[PDB]
């Protein structure tokens, strides 16, 4: 973290000094959304959270961020109409044809977990987000 | 100078001398290509116009930019997009292409650098973006095995 | 071997693999394991290149009037010029003959079911003449003579 950046974080904590549920609307005021079960995933990757502790969740928040966007711009790359869904097929044919392709048994998994509803179209959104779960 | 009815600003002579100049910093052996990923430098460290300012990318994936193995650009396509985007599109400039092509193999004796097309720069950025999901997927996958492996305790 | 090609399928964007059988008859196919779907890829000059069935070695060629066909003989009609369009698929096309006034060139192409075209019914900005090489490895080539 920036000088900068540990700055606009003091600012925001300072501002509630901290509880789970100030927690919740710390975050509220960078900008942040994040669900109930969110913010318990971040508590616990570390009731009463200490500076230092925040900085460390926030840095971490940050990484999450831009993995979460590497992958769905990824994703972007292969939705040609824009739509938001990718069809089964054309994944599992991109997925075992470019780049370090997926064997049978790997693509099989991935289509199983990608298209839940089984009507042959994944909305990728949904599929960035199990693989960032953790 | 040469100028066109589409073209931004008119091109001459010194723009391809220094085009040269540039090239030859990327390719001081003179094997007549570059690899893609000094691409973006490349185009970034030539004069203005035929200069393409970083943040290229959006530009460069538009332009017709064949790759050799591996991922490889021979100077006369980069030569030839690079100058299109500044004269502009025209019907004959797909014929322009085909006689510079011959002109630049009349005056060059070493053929050792004509190699066949493989692949493009957009789908380069596909191989890439796909190996971006599979990685994604692997270590999602790794992480739920051992996650299923430490339950047992 | 003096020219750098490589061995490689042609995957055509209608869903075939470019196919040069044992009979000469040149097509798409969607067997996916077939030994003469192989070619040479022979760079011959800037951006051209001639086509070789690994198994059979006939060059794919195209005759004054537009039609493709093999030839045992290296010449003039198995040089192809090389491009790409829109920076995504790459085209193959005649380096001598053309659409007379119209200066349009013509191209290698497989039609929907898979079958081969007419040169000149063969267009650079459509699926026809849309291919991707799918390179096995890099290979050295001597040089063929040019007959005629
Ligand atoms: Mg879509
Ligand atoms: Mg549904
Ligand atoms: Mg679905």
């Amino acid at each position: 973290l920036t000088e900068e950046q540990i700055a606009e974080f003091k600012e925001a904590f300072s501002l509630f000094d901290i509880t789970t549920k100030e927690l919740g609307t710390v975050m509220r005021s960078l900008g942040q959304n994040p669900t109930e079960a969110e913010l318990q995933d971040m508590i616990n990757e570390v009731g009463t959270i200490d500076f230092p502790e925040f900085l460390t969740m926030m840095a971490r928040k940050m990484k999450d961020t831009d993995s979460e966007e590497e992958i769905r711009e990824a994703f972007r790359v292969f939705d040609k109409d824009g739509n938001g869904y990718i069809s089964a097929a054309e994944l599992r044919h991109v997925m075992t044809n470019l780049g370090e392709k997926l064997t049978d048994e790997e693509v099989d998994e991935m289509i199983r977990e990608a298209d839940i509803d089984g009507d042959g179209q994944v909305n990728y959104e949904e599929f960035v987000q199990m693989m960032t779960a953790k | 100078s040469v100028a066109t009815e589409e073209s931004t600003e008119p091109l001459s002579e010194d723009d391809f001398d220094m085009f040269y100049e540039i090239w030859e910093k990327f390719d001081p052996e003179a094997t007549q290509f570059i690899e893609y990923s000094v691409l973006s430098d490349f185009a970034d460290a030539l004069s203005e116009p035929l200069r393409i300012a970083k943040p290229n990318q959006i530009s460069l994936i538009n332009m017709d930019l064949p790759m050799v193995s591996g991922d490889r650009i021979h100077c006369m396509d980069i030569l030839f997009a690079f100058t299109k985007r500044v004269l502009g599109e025209s019907g004959e400039m797909d014929a322009l292409k085909i006689q510079m092509e011959e002109k630049f193999m009349a005056a060059n004796p070493s053929k050792i650098s004509y190699e066949p097309i493989t692949t493009t720069l957009r789908r380069k950025h596909e191989e890439v973006s796909a190996m971006v999901i599979q990685r994604a997927f692997r270590r999602h996958l790794l992480q739920r095995s051992l996650k299923h492996a430490s339950f047992l305790f | 071997p003096q020219l750098k090609g490589i061995v490689t399928k042609l995957y055509s964007r209608q869903g075939y693999h470019l196919q040069l059988q044992a009979d000469g008859t040149i097509d798409g196919t969607k067997d996916e394991d077939s030994t003469y779907t192989l070619f040479n890829l022979i760079p011959v000059g800037l951006r051209v290149v001639a086509i070789q069935g690994v198994q059979t070695k006939l060059y794919l060629a195209m005759n004054s009037e537009g039609y493709l066909y093999t030839s045992e003989l290296f010449t003039p009609e198995c040089k192809f010029k090389e491009s790409v369009f829109e920076n995504y698929y790459v085209t193959y096309s005649s380096m001598i003959y053309r659409q007379q006034q119209s200066g349009r060139g013509w191209y290698l192409g497989l039609n929907k079911e898979g079958e081969i075209m007419k040169g000149n019914h063969v267009k650079k900005n459509k699926p026809a003449a849309h291919f991707l090489p799918k390179p096995l490895k890099v290979a050295m080539y001597k040089e063929p003579s040019l007959h005629d």
